[PDB]
């Protein structure tokens, strides 16, 4: 009934892990397309004319399976925007290659992060390749809810977290966010892919992201409750989410380990099926108007027009 | 040699134990086939032949970090967010899994062994740094203290509450578990490997992406010098009882600095990013440096 | 894209010829005294994903002779399956080159190049340009496969294509661009009105000095009935080596092969051609440093503009 | 044109800075005990009509030092003017040379190199590309002449100048393709918002291995009144020798000097501006083999979008 995805960031054989996720009842696979500690040298010798293949083959799957099942991630080493000028010039060569690569591959999709406020290189360099040759690829913008800096444990002695309500600071990442796409001008090419917290922020925070192109929803592992079976669960706060979540029709993308390790990986997408199943179902309206979602329709004029 | 076929070509770590036989670490960042595998080497100068070893092992992913620990154990920093423990056999041929416990939600890129010796540190990409039990081989504590990549960390070499840490969040953080709130922060360029001062306990060296390489007093005032053109690696100290530091880079060299950081040696053997440095514990002269050319170069060190 | 070069890989009757084309060169450079002697020097000029790499190892088998192969390669991406497979099964024997062929120093000269930089109108990939500029890394007595391309041209009447093309019109550039540009199409209905005529030749090694890949060619279609002109159908034939050829031309078609479609040049107006009279069309090759393109003209039974001066509506990017 | 270059000549305070920064560079590479003995090898790159080569002479005479001259000229319209002029008056001392800097062959390396590559943001001629390419044929210890210039950018308000900007929409293009681009202006009905800062910077001869000219600037501007931004002022300053300067920048401009007039670099949208907040700019120099262009954003106070991206609507050719 809903549509998932499995997170990685670390593929030893593309072959055998796509079958496993396929086993545990996901629809595709985010994944890397450059080792992500493979860091690479583009001006100064000699680590530029480093020898031998920079990534796997692109045979190593068939057309199909790149074109349906794998969703490409940048690669973490990779910072458009460091003040350092040598980083700056080689993770733009990167990110253009990384990209390159996956539209070669013909990925459906392709996750960029937004983990601070500058990302204006980034977008320079994305808008770039957008408008460069032709493709259909989308580009998900990992972004999260609660900025990093914001949820982490006050367990530093001389640094205390932010104890104050900041109305407008507690909205930090969707600036983040509409900053980058208004560099971008709009590209429907750009979506979100929102990344959900341990805890979520102020029910402001969130209408923030109303009307937002939210084409993906990360879940974490860490953010599962255990119930008395002993299997995921989530709280009744993140429930309301993903239930407003299924209305968009988003995709659901689970990352991180199996902090539930007595049990199977499949426990928590059948924990969002679970929640599919129980919702309120579609009344004559909502089932009728199933298919027209934001379809924009010319005004009829049964005047001028013979209907 | 009761080992695999063919090692993989990016040489990660090199570490010298007590009687001062080679540790190597590798891992495959190209291929069909991105993994890791762990090897031994009674002989340094074999180095790195498969056909010459005396002990070696295939691991599931990459190896992003290891250390010794102690003689026989062998702790593993890995991409599938696990931190393995590999222990040596009795001969010393074979190298059995001991435990391999995956915990962290993304590559594990940092680990550090602390004084007792039943304890290690962890630092991953997802944010977290967490305190292991070797023993009963479970995470004691998790903490979130960083905004962004831990990069590296380093143990008190004497102290066992007290570790080093530092992250792309531009934080470098010293820890002490018995606190309430345990990190504290020390007051431009990010830091990307750290190293504790082996005959004083309050002094600790930096390295950050820009190449410089600091000098640091707990108490205070700091002292840097400009070693290398791209990111320091690594930082490691030299066993003499007045120490000089082994510095690495991504500009593909090797230099050694006196204690007031001036340049005494300098190496552009590597044709690739250097990753690691071990100075011999039997010739304290001699250091071998690993790199990603898949060399396993010596260096008699002018002392 | 990989998916576009995997469709090429699927056409097994292109590669058989080449495989062919390179085992008799191979018989006619190396004769049997000089069987392990003589290492030919063999070096694919857009290797790919290395079909032809594979083709030149398996006709060096069934010549029974041996090789040295290079596989240049501009595309990054392509590079990247090269060096996987030469890792895995080719060897040291193939030697992968991620480069420019017109900037690559060669640090040895060839005894043969192959190359598949032909499209449907055999030069409109710049195959002349490209093996142009890596003439001189070939020996003095060196061989080129392809040898010779040559390419055809027939007036044809489609009512249907005219509209397709019409449609083609977009925002945001000229109202008649469209008309101005060839494009690849699965030419079906459509009557061809004359036979097909030879358009432009290039050779290889080119001995001409000043080696100029400019043309114009004047073609004269006697038309045998009434009809009304929408364009120009394009073909290609390539001669590999010697009796080896591929063709897309309509009458000397190579049987199976499916890996090149007709090339269409539109006119911006349709044009009554009465029977008896003579389609005359006018055909330019142009360059300069940056781009090459075509420009075209009819002349009789009436005349049409130019179209595409100055590659203001296409171009073909060096 | 004709005409162009005669409005370029028509600015004797430049050519006389020129000629003032020449004669200092020849008394500081030949003392007086070699004045006899040293011919120093001058190279004008860009010759024009050849108002530089007349000052050269001019320099030569002041100083009294031996000068061997080169004009290069590309644009051989111009190397007409050049040629007469050199049977007529000049001589066997200047050679005059038809030809790209970039790609011809020196009989011999220069001691000077001076060159006027430079437009109304100094480097939106691509003087670096050329000098960089020029740079092969300088001495070790050679001197070019400009040294060093750079550019300032300066934020404005002028609804009468973006109405301007918004009425250059031309038909067959993008319907916001005039915002992308510069232009010179000579600005009047306008009000800078604040003070002028450094944009661009180059150094010929380039020593740094790489020489990349691609740049990224991030520059804020402390706005003290409320206003309404439309674009940015851009303006030059060019070190000719030591202490020998040219400048169009408000601040420390030529006076006399009538030969640049200012840049624009204009904004799709207005963006709204209060008394206190700082606009922060963001400026890109990019290129590939074909073509260089600036990219431009502004992100405070506002995000505005990225203008000019991959050059759809600017490109410079080289
Ligand atoms: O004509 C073409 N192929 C015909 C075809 C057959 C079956 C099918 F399902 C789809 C298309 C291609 C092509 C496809 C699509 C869009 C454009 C083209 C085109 O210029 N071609 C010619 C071509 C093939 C080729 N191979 C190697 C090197 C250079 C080459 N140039
Ligand atoms: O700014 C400009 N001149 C200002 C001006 C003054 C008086 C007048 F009656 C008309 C124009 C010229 C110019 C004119 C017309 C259109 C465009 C431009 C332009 O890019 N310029 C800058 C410029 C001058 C120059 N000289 C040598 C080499 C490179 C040069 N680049
Ligand atoms: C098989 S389609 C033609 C192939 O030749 C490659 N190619 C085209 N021109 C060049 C060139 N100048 N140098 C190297 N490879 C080229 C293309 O990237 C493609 O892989
Ligand atoms: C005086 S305006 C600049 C002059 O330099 C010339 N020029 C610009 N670029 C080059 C080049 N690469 N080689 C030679 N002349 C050049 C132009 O044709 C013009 O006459």
């Amino acid at each position: 009934r809903v549509s998932s995805g499995r997170d990685l960031n670390c593929v030893p054989e593309i072959a055998d892990t796509l079958g496993a996720v396929a086993k545990q009842g996901f629809d595709f696979l985010c994944m890397p397309v450059f080792h992500p500690r493979f860091k690479r040298e583009f001006i100064q010798e000699p680590a530029k004319n480093r020898p031998g293949p920079q990534t796997r083959s692109d045979l190593l799957l068939s057309g199909r399976d790149w074109n349906t099942l794998i969703v490409g991630k940048l690669s973490p080493w990779i910072r458009p925007d460091s003040k350092v000028e040598k980083i700056r010039r080689n993770s733009e060569a990167a990110m253009l290659q990384e990209l390159n690569f996956g539209a070669y591959l013909g990925l459906p999709a392709f996750l960029l992060p937004l983990n601070q406020e500058d990302n204006t290189n980034l977008a320079r360099v994305l808008t770039n390749h957008i408008h460069t040759g032709h493709h259909s690829s989308m580009f998900w913008m990992r972004v999260p809810l609660v900025a990093p800096e914001d949820l982490r444990d006050d367990i530093i002695e001389n640094a205390p977290t932010t104890h104050t309500e900041e109305y407008s600071g507690e909205e930090k990442t969707w600036m983040w966010w509409h900053n980058f796409r208004t560099l971008c001008d709009y590209s429907k090419r750009i979506a979100v892919a929102l990344e959900i917290g341990a805890d979520l922020p102020s029910n402001h925070v969130i209408d923030r992201w109303l009307g937002e192109p939210i084409k993906a929803a990360i879940l974490p592992t860490s953010i599962f409750l255990t119930n008395k079976k002993g299997f995921p669960v989530l709280s009744k706060m993140h429930q309301r989410l993903i239930f407003r979540l299924l209305k968009l029709e988003v995709q659901f993308i689970i990352t991180g380990t199996n902090h539930h390790s007595e049990k199977e990986f499949c426990s928590y997408l059948q924990y969002l099926e679970y929640l599919s199943q129980n919702r309120p179902p579609p009344n004559a309206y909502e089932l009728f108007a199933k298919g027209y979602e934001d379809y924009l329709q010319s005004p009829l004029q049964p005047l001028m027009d013979n209907l | 040699p009761n080992a695999p076929a063919c090692m993989e070509r990016q040489l990660e770590a090199a570490r010298y134990r007590s009687d001062g036989a080679l540790l190597l670490g590798a891992s495959s960042l190209s291929g069909r086939c991105w993994a890791g595998s762990l090897w031994l080497f009674k002989d340094p100068c074999a180095a790195p032949n498969e056909g010459f070893c005396s002990a070696g092992v295939q691991t599931e992913a990459g190896v992003a970090d290891l250390t010794w620990v102690g003689e026989r154990g062998i702790l593993v920093a890995s991409d599938s967010g696990a931190v393995e423990l590999w222990e040596l056999d009795e001969n010393e041929t074979l190298i059995v899994s001991k435990f391999c416990k995956y915990e962290h939600d993304d590559i594990v890129s940092t680990v550090s062994v602390l004084s007792s010796g039943t304890q290690a540190v962890s630092g991953s990409k997802d944010i977290c740094i967490k305190v292991w039990d070797l023993a009963q081989q479970v995470v004691l504590s998790s903490y979130r203290a960083h905004a962004a990549q831990v990069t590296c960390v380093a143990a008190s070499p004497h102290k066992d509450s007290v570790f080093l840490s530092c992250s792309e969040d531009n934080r470098i953080l010293l820890w002490d578990t018995r606190c309430p709130k345990p990190a504290s922060q020390i007051g431009g360029y990010l830091p990307t490997s750290l190293a504790w001062h082996p005959q004083q306990s309050e002094v600790f060296v930096f390295g950050d992406e820009n190449g410089t390489v600091s000098l640091v007093d707990t108490k205070s005032c700091v002292l840097s010098s400009a070693v290398h053109s791209q990111c320091v690696t690594g930082l490691v100290f030299s066993p003499h009882s007045v120490p000089f530091l082994a510095s690495l880079s991504e500009d593909c060299s090797l230099a050694v600095l006196d204690s007031s950081l001036s340049e005494l040696f300098r190496s552009q053997a590597h044709r690739d990013f250097v990753r690691d440095a071990t100075w011999s514990p039997l010739n304290h002269s001699l250091l071998t440096t690993v790199g990603w050319d898949h060399q396993v170069v010596h260096h008699v060190v002018p002392t | 894209e990989s998916q576009t070069y995997e469709v090429f890989e699927k056409d097994p009757i292109k590669y058989s010829q080449y495989q062919q084309a390179i085992y008799k060169c191979l018989l006619d450079r190396v004769p049997e005294e000089e069987k392990d002697t003589n290492v030919q020097v063999l070096m694919v000029l857009g290797a790919g994903r290395g079909p032809l790499v594979n083709a030149s190892l398996r006709a060096a088998k069934q010549a029974d002779r041996r090789i040295k192969l290079y596989a240049v390669e501009k595309n990054p991406n392509a590079v990247v399956t090269l060096e996987n497979w030469q890792f895995e099964e080719w060897g040291s024997q193939v030697t992968v080159v991620s480069s420019d062929m017109r900037e690559w120093v060669a640090p040895e000269k060839a005894d043969i190049i192959v190359s598949e930089l032909l499209g449907s109108f055999a030069d409109n990939e710049l195959s002349p340009e490209c093996l142009d500029g890596a003439q001189h890394f070939l020996k003095d007595d060196g061989v080129s496969i392809p040898g010779e391309y040559t390419s055809f041209l027939a007036p044809i009447s489609s009512s249907k294509l005219y509209n397709e093309v019409r449609a083609c019109r977009e925002k945001d550039r000229d109202p008649e661009a469209q008309f101005e540009m060839p494009y690849v199409v699965r030419l079906h209905n459509f009557h061809q009105l004359s036979a097909p005529q030879p358009c432009f030749t290039f050779s290889h090694p080119n001995r001409d000095p000043m080696i100029d890949n400019n043309r114009y060619c004047t073609l004269e279609f006697p038309v045998e009935v009434n009809t009304v002109l929408h364009g120009f159908a394009g073909y290609f034939e390539t001669v590999l080596y010697q009796d080896i050829t591929l063709s897309i031309r309509p009458e000397t078609h190579s049987p199976g092969m499916f890996s090149w479609f007709p090339i269409l040049f539109p006119i911006k107006q349709p044009i009554t051609v009465r029977e008896g009279q003579t389609i005359c069309v006018r055909f330019w090759r142009c360059s300069n440093s940056k781009k090459v393109w075509y420009e075209w003209a009819v002349t009789a039974p009436v005349c049409s503009a130019i179209h595409n001066p100055t590659g203001r509506s296409y171009t073909i990017g060096l």
